[PDB]
């Protein structure tokens, strides 16, 4: 099947450079005109650059002309976006698209954060109930992911097997550190019967930690 | 509009206007960006449906005025709809604002004391669940020994859940270990239209 997968994002200092790649599969890559579309935090979609399988190679948003270079390697089925002289305005999720008119296929997107702040791994704290009032029926467990930078972190419960009854709250920024929480509601007979764990990944610092939820004494 | 709150089964319509005619060449498309997903094209060439898109969607318009209609809204329809032209139609390609959707809203209903592990670091965070509620509007207050606290509270809402169409919020109150230990009662108080009196959860050290 058709898929686009981006990689190369992360933290970059203003003026620094980053190179994003998109890996295409499930279609004849050489046939299609490919683009990058970006979305700044809490804002709308914005076209960045296009490359068509012609004799030449490209179109650019005016603001990125001279700083960004869009290229492709048809032999590796890969699209590239070289970003130099990055500004704070460049912070956003970058999506690779394979339009036909018309962006019919999109990548998952990759977050690029242009900031002076340092990479800081998250402290992950298991949130076990501190009251016996909430027993039986449904028990709610928590995971607190505190003091990290930059976004994003990934939170799963039991490596993904626990999908339903999960609320992962959007992170709050405070003094260049993000904190988020995630709650999970399971039947009380599942916990502490069987293990419940939260899995936190912070690829910006290569942090990958699992915190088993153990009941309090 | 910049909004759109429709009940399941009812019709919805979105309008899009362009400053210049774009009926030529292509090229007017409609995209849908479901929460936590990449945009997905539903209609191209004004009224042609993309593969997989339900019959419920219909696109029309001409010149500078465009409309996207959904004869019957289903839970899976929620998200952000965008209007867009062709990058090679008028260059450069541009998108409409936000599909009419923008909001608030971020607690927890179920309260948690700081873990022993955190207290060791010299910090103390109290966390407060407010799950599966509607409407999104809700007010959460923190009281430490009866006194309301505004400083050091982080709130954060989830997008509307496609399974039950409810929202959930998380509210965290972060104090130093020293200040946490100089007080006894910690309360999370939620004001929501569903209850005449605020819902209260608390614990005492």
């Amino acid at each position: 099947e058709v898929q686009l997968q981006q990689s190369g994002p992360e933290l970059v200092k203003p003026g620094a450079s980053v190179k994003i790649s998109c890996k295409a599969s499930g279609y004849t890559f050489t046939d299609y005109y490919i683009n990058w579309m970006k979305q700044k935090p809490g804002q709308g979609l914005e076209w960045i650059g296009r490359i068509y399988p012609g004799y030449g190679n490209t179109k650019y948003n005016d603001k990125f002309k001279g700083k960004a270079t869009l290229t492709e390697d048809t032999s590796s089925n890969t699209a590239y976006m070289q970003l130099n002289s990055l500004t704070s305005e460049d912070t956003a999720v970058y999506f690779c698209a394979r339009s036909l008119t018309f962006f019919d296929v999109w990548g998952a997107g990759t977050t690029v954060t242009v900031s002076s702040a340092k990479t800081t791994p998250p402290s992950v704290y298991p949130l076990a109930p501190g009251s016996a009032a909430q027993t039986n029926s449904m028990v709610t467990l928590g995971c607190l992911v505190k003091g990290y930078f930059p976004e994003p972190v990934t939170v799963t419960w039991n490596s993904g097997s626990l999908s339903s009854g999960v609320h992962t709250f959007p992170a709050v920024l405070q003094s260049d550190l993000y904190t988020l929480s995630s709650s999970v509601t399971v039947p009380s007979s599942t916990w502490p019967s069987e293990t419940v764990t939260c899995n936190v990944a912070h690829p910006a610092s290569s942090t990958k930690v699992d915190k088993k939820i153990v009941p309090r004494d | 509009p910049h909004s759109a709150s429709g009940p399941p089964d009812q019709t919805v319509t979105i309008s899009c206007s362009g400053s210049s005619s774009n009926i030529e060449g292509n090229t007017v498309n409609w995209y849908q960006q479901f929460p936590g997903k990449a945009p997905q094209l539903l209609i191209y060439g004004k009224d042609q449906r993309p593969s997989g898109v339900p019959d419920r969607f219909s696109a029309s318009k001409s010149g500078t005025s465009a409309s996207l209609t959904i004869s019957g809204l289903q839970a899976e329809d929620e998200a952000d709809y965008y209007c867009a032209a062709w990058d090679d139609s008028l260059n450069g390609w541009v998108f409409g604002g936000g599909t009419k959707l923008t909001v608030l809203g971020a607690p927890t209903v179920s309260i948690f004391p700081p873990s022993s592990e955190q207290l060791t670091s010299g910090g103390a965070s109290v966390v407060c669940f407010l799950n599966n509620f509607y409407p999104k509007d809700i007010n959460v207050k923190w009281k430490i020994d009866g006194s309301e606290r505004q400083n050091g509270v982080l709130n954060s809402w989830t997008d509307q859940d496609s399974k039950d169409s409810t929202y959930s919020m998380s509210s965290t109150l972060t104090l130093t270990k020293d200040e946490y230990e100089r007080h006894n009662s910690y309360t999370c108080e939620a004001t929501h239209k569903t209850s005449t009196s605020p819902i209260v959860k608390s614990f005492n050290r």
